[PDB]
């Protein structure tokens, strides 16, 4: 065990994964770091019968790292590095499988939280990547200025057929651009999975035959066997809807790795729901961080991805998640501690995923929203209580009003998180649904 | 070392106890598991059943069963006995002429088995209850009545949940639940 | 919000799952017990314009109960329940999926750990179950009386084709029973999958036909696309293996469900790793337990399962972890909060997981292993720093020996956690191999 | 044979089906009750030499009860109890076979007809259920209001493609909801099943061109072969043909839930014609009850099923059918002797199956229709001598007239089993067709 | 209605079908007659537009006799007939849909029975037929002169794997021909399905490898769906199981006429079961006989077929059975009121069925067996108790050695049923499980 900190000059590839670390009082502290190493691969040196024949030197993931926490007590980040060949091409359960596997909870620590990855030029290029691009989405969209519009049909349930079809139909008519069925809302024997595929595409088709722009729905296909994803994806492409939603992490990485073949494969766009990411990455000792599910999400391809937002939180979470959030859409980013991101990660043309923000977010934030993600993100509505007593597609026009009037005040050039809530105020002045929405909350929090 | 000795097997010839006091003194021959049965007909599962209590016999020989807990129980308790494998010799017979005392269905006192073997590892036992599967039982109900909370699934351990007349103390600790 | 506790009559079907919970200071307790009941399903009676028309109050999430942990601040056990609908048949990806997917870190409460799960009767027989029983797998290996053999190849890696199927036919034809591989040899490019199972599946041919007794490796198919994963095991059936195994979480329940149900189509038996498993179930206040786990891989069925060992532990963990052995071979398990089982569930036939422990363990732990898990299990080694200095089959052979000899004297009625170390040391009088396995190592922990 | 009433507390899956028994006589009733229970499983104890080694008491199908006919000589009700692991999931083959495979004429008893079967709610839970549910069927026709309309094209045979065709496109037009052929009209060789179906499919799309109504006519798919079958069905669904019409008993369950499981796997209605259940269900001593299959019926997954009328029937006979009417549109039903539930069911959410009825019935007995079964059901003409002298077309507009006209009268409040011929009178006053239909029969059977 | 009796002619194909009626009083007796005749084909001249156009004279189904039954009260079988053209190739459904589907229970008559069926020439050589014939079937089994042997396993359940496998050694070693396990053992929670059937196989590979005659086993393969059934049935012929057992009626005659199809294809022997049987055939004057059911599963082919025995029922039906016995073996058979054949049939080389008896007889009817069923023919034994008090395997030897003498003592000439007893008490002399079966049983009977 004398892998603690032998410098050596950390490398290309060298896969520079990093670890907030908390031992258990009566360990030193570089033996727990090299524990990690040993750990990580070929543990705590085996001894077998060949060691004095030849030696085991090839593959070692020596570590090169000790900083303490600035402003903590016992927890300091140590940088570990794991050369090449323990992974295989089109994997992130190897990746997953090669790093944390057994690693945690080897009773010797108190706590450790998988915090940042570093993934080399050599094996990002392997990967699938996304089925499309925000390039490529755009271009398949025409939707060229703005940020996509985006709500939830509710309620969750007990909203059959017709109930559930109808509804989406105002919703989505009312001048949105996708809406997304409930997250469990799979093949419930209140409510099949057939029609309201059936009833969505028709809705959809009908919608565009009317509007003349493009539209879509998130369809849910996560399934129990990987030939029922297949299935209903394949119908998903045979009624021609352009987008799939699917969770990623209780669904698993094969089979998001093979669905996101399939959407090369046929050309549709991509959906991720982030469903129980919070069962990992809440506490702030223990777990892995939604970031390298991030980059691991945006490996194994998908074109979309939940991402929450920003509304009154704390500065250095705020950040945090915008230094994740800046760590996609660009394809060469530096490395910042306060915004998390701790390594200098290439990625090589792979055109990166959209964030999209859910939240319980009124309009009123619209432009704090788009002050925030730019342009290059979608944005949710109909989480909490924010049913719109005039209509479901009154709520969309006056959303879609909210979204022009301040895309086009960002465009004006005067302060959107300042002068915000006096644009919507001033726009809503011929829109009646979007004076109703002035009416049913405000935005005196700060300036 | 064998001659004719598979022939009573063969014939299905013997109680239970010709069967097994064979098999296990027949198992040194050179055959294997796979062979024993090729031929005379027993089943590996059943050849296994007889081929322990065997011991379980050897092991009971600490008190004398008194000429009523041996008279039909010369070639019974095959799946009874065969199931008990995890007891102590101080309950092997103290199981075996509880399970004659009861007549219940023959596979019965595999989870009085478990609780027992959880009651003989508590660092002591507990004061005022001794180590038997009658007490077992009664303590059993502590861990598990005692956590319940409502009449529906707490009022059903009123003849199974205690029936330990073999300790007064379980009977004394079960007379505030009239309550 | 008023579900906080309306005494319900918890019913038949009725999902009965619990939590430990604990707020953040100035939360009162039951309206966070509510929260629960209503992120669940339906969050928090989202207003809609059809609330006035029709109540919606057939498929409430609805918890029950409140109850502060015994020696503990801040923290209690709520149970909650959820009716039947909000769950597809096949499925243990929906159960999670509507169970926890978004409850947890909902910005009000400190933490919460998903602690226990109850599965109806009438969810329970509509899956899959595993591909073979206890019973049926002793079938088809004719191991009828002692637990079965394992272990596990070392080095971990540099140790290719000739290497590692040949090390593999030393240490099989020793005497064990099985021999697996670790987590992450899949298909890297210094080990290719294909020339692996050639040279593992002759090893096992030729060992049969030497030894005659049926003999198995576990073969690791875990994949990146479910093709592969297909492809791999339709290869593993073309050789006849008997026995695939394959990690569960990093995996994915889709494809799990999916090549169970392939098993049970070609007959092959299924072992699963529990890699990635200590990111989620570590701590004590947050995250998932295994049992939980466990029971959900009971479900998406599996034929073996790693579930640790119990050596020099706490004594309440000792208890625990048998708790949730016993959820997995007795088909009607009573409610013990002590062994951590707080429901009484059924399992209608369900021919439940054989568990295996692998930890660090020596000969000298065997017989307290036959003391633990009785008969109906699989043990490992090779894990630390037990090579033996004689050989890989030599410490094979010792460890059948040591085996036999604890099953016999098991059977003899010597209480065998007091003189297990003297049975070993009378078994060792012939056989020199043990004799070494005595050198090496002692017992005197305790008695 | 000691199982003769040991009084069990029947339990909660337990498969408690009933018997009306009549024995010979010569015969002590209980014994013979007990020989049910031997008979069904496990037959008389069958002597073994395991049986002085183990006790065979795990799957003993037990009766519990015995009851004397209120009214009759020498008959009585047995209660049977079979408890959960003699059944296969997804099968009623094996439901029958477990049954009543060998039960009946056993030498010993003079009769016995199987009444009724109370299926568990852990065991109904695992079937397909039917392909779409009453909700689901009207969610894809838009019939909202009223009962569904229908005739069956005369005469039989020598009616060939262009005339069938062509023939139910008058109907069709007319204004039906649908019109499906007789069961003997498969591929016999004046009328080949090809061209039958192109025609009645173009039919049916023109008429939907015209009408502006979903429509839709049962087509045939009794084949001999399942292959062939398939195949035969597998057009319709190219031909996007909302619905089709097989027969249950004389095809066989087994053929039967396979294309149930493709019905349900492609998106179709399904109408399964009861042919061939008066041979099987008829006399009041012998057989099993049409109830009985009914339930199999709605396990299988049927849409619509022939259920017949009550025109002039016994009072008893009559509530009976109502009885089991609701056996298959409730999803909890109690327990009546005198109307047929004879032990309270559970459905879980099974989306029960529409009833239809088919008699010699005229328009004059369309206001008993409604006041029988409600709304819930489909009705059928063209039996008997009821040749429209006018048309077939006129004829099918006037039946929607009445049944429109009278939908009405039920909303209206007036008792319409008292004035539905008056009603009929004013409805007729500007239809010439309905006066016809007026002129051609009469009501005065009764008030 | 004018059909009573007007001579006809019948000819050639003509489908001469007959019935056992019975009326209600107030009906005179043509009139049903015709009644029957219209309710079969184009029912009682329903009116239409055409019918003062053209006449409907082609396809009717005139009756031609009207006969009083010989001691009986109010019974007399009729003569109906229907021409060709009603009938689909392939079918055996169509067949019974079309005759009786509707035909019974017309609220007229009290009660009517299908007793007879005539199969034209040019319909009945339009059929599979039987996979195998009788004379196929000896040429791949080698048995040549004597009837083949099979006993039942006994118990019917709680026997599992390994032990429903070791169990089949003895039966099958011990010297029979086949064995075959009951209906109800189908897929269950107790007894996979796949997992039987490999054990079975083995068994009958390796006995096949001691004695050194052709052996078989009756595999179950009634499935719930037609895909599990084909998909299960599939895995015997790769495993080489020369025969399978399914079901006819309760699985239905679409599964059975494509298995039997698949059976010509593959070259595999075909057992049928006739579970469910005693619902339809037992009362004398309601139902359908069995013998339709044998001519019908004669054509839906079928190499076996379970029909009983005559232990010592009455003279009258003792004849019955033997009358429907040689419609089948034969290929040329004359019309015998007293026997069953009510019209001369001819089966134009079709290679009828082997019978196969089991009813509670032991081995002391095993002399009158030979002297009922001559050599064509498969006997049964291991119903009720007669478990051998030595052994099954003692039992099997001691079975085939009685079969084999008594096929000798046939051959001498003496008279078998006289002296039977004699020649199993000379043959016993050597063989003492022969001579336990003298001691379990008697014969006296009758002479």
């Amino acid at each position: 065990l004398t892998y603690y900190t032998p410098d050596y000059t950390p490398k290309d590839t060298d896969l520079l994964a990093a670890f907030r670390f908390s031992p258990q009082p009566g360990v030193p502290a570089p033996e727990a770091g090299a524990a990690i190493a040993a750990e990580s691969s070929t543990g705590t040196w085996t001894t077998v019968w060949t060691d004095l024949l030849t030696d085991m030197d090839r593959y070692d993931g020596k570590c090169y790292h000790i900083e303490p926490v600035q402003g903590e007590e016992n927890s300091y980040f140590a940088f570990i590095a794991d050369p090449l060949d323990l992974f295989e091409e089109g994997s992130v359960t190897n990746i997953l499988t090669s790093i944390v596997g057994n690693v945690f909870g080897f009773k010797a620590i108190r706590s450790l939280r998988l915090e940042d990855i570093r993934f080399p030029v050599a094996l990002v290029k392997t990967f699938q990547g996304p089925p499309h691009g925000i390039q490529v989405e755009r271009d398949l969209l025409n939707k060229y200025g703005r940020p996509m519009l985006g709500c939830t049909i509710k309620p969750k349930l007990g909203l059959s057929a017709k109930n559930y079809g109808r509804a989406v139909y105002e919703c989505l008519r009312g001048g949105l651009d996708f809406t997304k069925d409930d997250e469990n809302i799979n093949s419930q024997p209140f409510q099949r999975w057939r029609d309201r595929f059936l009833f969505v595409a028709d809705a959809i088709h009908k919608s565009q035959a009317e509007t003349g722009e493009i539209k879509g729905h998130y369809l849910n296909v996560t399934a129990p066997t990987c030939e029922e994803m297949m299935k209903r994806a394949e119908f998903a492409k045979e009624l021609g809807m352009p987008i799939i939603m699917h969770d990623f992490l209780t669904a698993g990485f094969t089979a998001n790795t093979t669905l996101a073949k399939w959407c090369r494969d046929n050309g549709v766009l991509l959906h991720i729901h982030r469903a129980m990411h919070a069962v990992i990455d809440r506490q702030r000792n223990h777990g892995i961080h939604f970031r390298v599910l991030a980059k691991c999400l945006r490996l194994s391809g998908g074109d979309h991805l939940h991402s929450g937002t920003v509304v009154g939180k704390l500065e250095g979470d705020k950040a945090s998640t915008l230094g994740f959030v800046d760590l996609m859409r660009e394809d060469h980013i530096e490395a910042d501690r306060s915004r998390g991101v701790f390594f200098t990660q290439d990625w090589a043309s792979m055109p990166g995923v959209l964030p999209v923000a859910s939240g319980g977010i009124h309009v009123w934030h619209m432009p704090a929203l788009v002050e925030i993600f730019g342009d290059d993100s979608v944005l949710q509505f109909g989480g909490g209580t924010l049913g719109h007593p005039w209509g479901n597609a009154p709520g969309a026009t006056a959303n879609r009003v909210a979204l022009e009037a301040c895309v086009q005040a960002r465009n004006e050039g005067r302060d959107l998180y300042r002068e915000g809530g006096d644009i919507l105020r001033e726009a809503g002045k011929w829109s009646p649904e979007l004076a109703a929405a002035l009416d049913l909350w405000k935005e005196i929090k700060f300036e | 070392e064998r001659q004719e000795l598979l022939g009573q097997l063969r014939r299905k010839e013997g109680r239970w106890l010709a069967w097994a006091r064979a098999c296990q003194t027949l198992l040194k021959n050179g055959l294997n598991p796979q062979t024993l049965f090729e031929a005379t007909g027993f089943e590996p599962i059943q050849q296994n059943q007889i081929t322990v209590a065997m011991q379980v016999y050897d092991s009971i020989l600490r008190q004398d069963p008194p000429a009523h807990v041996r008279e039909t129980y010369q070639e019974w308790g095959s799946d009874l006995l065969y199931e008990l494998r995890e007891l102590d010799q101080e309950q092997r017979s103290l199981c075996a002429q509880l399970a004659l005392e009861r007549k219940l269905d023959a596979d019965q006192i595999r989870e009085v088995a478990k609780a027992t073997k959880d009651f003989c590892r508590l660092p002591k036992q507990p004061e005022n209850f001794d180590r038997h599967p009658g007490d077992a039982v009664a303590h059993q109900c502590w861990r598990l009545a005692q956590e319940r909370t409502d009449l529906t699934e707490r009022s059903r351990l009123i003849a199974r949940g205690l029936q330990f007349a073999q300790s007064a103390g379980a009977r004394a600790l079960i007379e505030a639940l009239l309550l």
